[PDB]
């Protein structure tokens, strides 16, 4: 008997400036909703469109893909949830692809132990970029930061490493095991998500 | 030698994008954080009328030499604004120190990274007609106004296309440096 509640988009990112997601949820305290429908314009346009993709970013989600992806210009977007017994909007969402990236973590974590000839030994790190990031043409710039630490330590220890994908760490305690995670953000925006925990034992003649 | 101008002038660029964001956060929040000037921002910017690449696949598109005096002309355009700025803020009897500080440099290193990019479009482009156009920014009066909701608002959308341009500028020079120094192997 129930109209729905106010939904509300509560989030939009952009792992890469090239397409972006945005999520919402219903409202509580109304009935359920059958559909919703998501609709934007942008700025400078008066042009009224649908949600072009509502599978890709899962339940309650739209997807952008490139070919509706541009930086530099707000779109302006609103749920409407609604259902047999009446409807109800969310309240406009103002967003810019340009303020909500965030990439996905970087892969391939490699962690070894270098003992080379009278020379300082160290623990040799290495990365790759997350997928599909255009690092290349320097449409995308990415800085990485590399934490580690013992088991049962209190705190962590950062190591920023800009954009080089490997990084050279010295003063390690001998005979410990280290965690390692690596993680990035673009030049302006959001940091990722730490990557899965590599380990690595440091030898006793270090 | 290119690559030291190009690595300063990223430096400058990207510093400035920092500042700029930065700024307008702090604006943000002391001044207008309760309030519909978002809704007002809404095609308020000065290089609006400019056609300028806004996603890879366009950028890609634009030759070398038109892509290097985009961002001549955009950044010769913030000259005016930004001189307003600072003079405006700084003639008020209690400026918000945060928010003047950042307007000072980013006026200063604007024209800095302008210089860097004269020197680089004479590098790459010995001989192109020196021609000066771009758009032209005319809000002083709306900065001036004494209604102060319609005075922050003014304020507000400066800042906003600020932060927008310095962003845009900065990604543009990242392009085109490994573009034109790595063939976009970078
Ligand atoms: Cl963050
Ligand atoms: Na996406
Ligand atoms: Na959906
Ligand atoms: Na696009």
């Amino acid at each position: 008997m129930l109209p729905p509640g106010k939904p509300e988009i509560f989030k939009c990112r952009s792992p890469n400036k090239e397409t972006f997601t945005c999520w919402w949820r219903p409202g509580t305290d109304g009935g359920l909703p059958t559909n919703y429908s998501l609709t934007y314009h942008r700025e400078g346009e008066t042009l009224m469109h649908e949600c072009p993709d509502y599978i890709t970013g899962g339940p309650n989600s739209c997807h952008f893909g490139k070919q509706y992806t541009s930086m530099w210009r707000t779109y302006i977007m609103m749920v409407n949830a609604t259902n047999q017994m009446g409807s109800s909007f969310s309240d406009e969402l103002y967003v810019d692809v340009t303020y909500i990236v965030q990439p996905d973590p970087p892969l391939e974590l490699a962690v070894e132990v270098k003992q080379p000839e009278d020379r300082k030994p160290y623990l040799w790190i290495k990365w790759s970029p997350p997928t599909l990031i255009d690092l290349k043409t320097g449409w995308f710039t990415l800085l990485y930061e590399i934490r580690l630490k013992p088991e049962k330590a209190a705190e962590w220890e950062i190591h920023f490493a800009g954009q080089q994908t490997e990084f050279k760490i010295l003063s390690l305690h001998p005979g410990q095991k280290y965690l390692v995670q690596v993680r990035c953000k673009p030049d302006h925006g959001y940091w990722s998500a730490w990557s899965p925990a590599t380990f690595i034992q440091i030898p006793s003649d270090f | 030698m290119l690559r030291d101008l190009f690595d300063r002038a990223v430096v400058l660029s990207h510093y400035i994008a920092n500042l700029s964001s930065e700024m307008f956060s702090e604006f943000d929040k002391r001044y207008t954080h309760g309030r519909g000037f978002i809704t007002k921002a809404i095609n308020s910017c000065h290089t609006s009328s400019l056609a300028t690449p806004e996603d890879k696949e366009q950028a890609q598109q634009m030759n070398q030499k038109d892509f290097l005096s985009l961002i001549v002309s955009i950044l010769r355009s913030w000259n005016e604004p930004l001189y307003h700025l600072v003079t405006e803020v700084r003639g008020m009897q209690e400026a918000p120190e945060a928010i003047l500080s950042k307007a000072v440099e980013i006026e200063e290193q604007t024209k800095r990274l302008l210089e860097r990019m004269e020197l680089i479009v004479s590098q790459v482009h010995p001989e192109t007609k020196e021609n000066e156009i771009y758009p032209v920014w005319s809000g002083l009066p709306s900065l001036q106004m004494a209604d102060e909701e319609s005075r922050l608002s003014a304020y507000y959308n400066l800042l906003h296309c600020l932060r927008r341009d310095s962003h845009k500028i900065d990604n543009y020079l990242k392009l085109l440096k490994c573009r034109i120094i790595h063939n976009n192997n970078c």
